[PDB]
């Protein structure tokens, strides 16, 4: 919670998990392709998240040990969102994630590769990017056209794919 | 004639007697956290610090 000044050292540790509690895969994806999904990791895992936050929440102090079951299954659904996003939307995830690499990792700034990226995945995943806590009256910032805050330079593989989708009538 | 006025004022002595032993007893005794502390906000749990929070937090 707090952050470590005055000469840390880092330390690791050779070990394993006990034979109690079942092998779980991990999330190898980085912070790009991360932020990149993050809506559809949470569209798809809502009620798999809050049952873990709620374990967390509802046997105080013990925490880490007696949520272990469902910390399992958040990293698991939420697994299966990225490889189901990989195998459908390979290369426009890609463009997407590659954006945000640049632009400090700024939702901003990458409005026309997310265009193509919701349009993929909702017609494909059938997943739907929602901001909640938005009530009506309000429009959503990533439909609004001619934003106040524009990116200093668009990506020129997603302005080119953008164009190409708007030829083809995809988009 | 004077008897009585004599145990009228010792009557009314010990009553004040006994309202003295009272009133030092009604000091000593413990008092509840809505009125020795403010009313409203009755009880003593803080749950303070509530931005950046931890869920496991409570106790």
């Amino acid at each position: 919670p707090r952050e470590a000044a005055a000469h840390w050292v880092p330390f690791e540790d050779k070990a394993n998990m006990p034979d109690n509690v079942p092998d779980v895969v991990e999330v190898g994806a980085t912070s790009a392709p991360l932020l990149s999904a993050s809506y559809f990791i949470g569209a798809k895992c809502k009620p798999y998240n809050d049952d873990f936050m709620l374990c967390r929440e509802e046997s105080q102090g013990s925490g880490a040990i007696d949520c272990l079951k469902e910390g399992r299954r958040v990293t698991r659904c939420a697994v299966s969102v990225i490889e189901d996003i990989n195998k459908s939307c390979l290369d426009e995830f890609r463009l997407h994630w590659q954006c945000l690499e640049q632009n400090n990792h700024q939702l901003s700034g990458c409005r026309k590769a997310e265009a193509l990226l919701n349009k993929c995945v909702f017609t494909k995943l059938n997943l739907e990017k929602k901001i909640p806590g938005l009530r009506p009256d309000e429009e959503p910032v990533f439909l609004k056209k001619d934003p106040w805050i524009k990116p200093a330079v668009d990506d020129f593989k997603s302005v080119r794919a953008y164009a190409e989708a708007k030829k083809n009538g995809t988009l | 004639d004077i008897l009585n006025e004599e145990a009228k004022i010792v009557q009314a002595l010990n009553n004040q007697r006994e309202l003295t032993i009272k009133m030092h007893e009604l000091k000593r005794e413990e008092k509840d956290y809505a009125h020795s502390y403010s009313p409203l906000f009755s009880d003593p749990v803080p749950q303070g610090g509530s931005i950046g929070k931890a869920p496991g937090s409570s106790r």
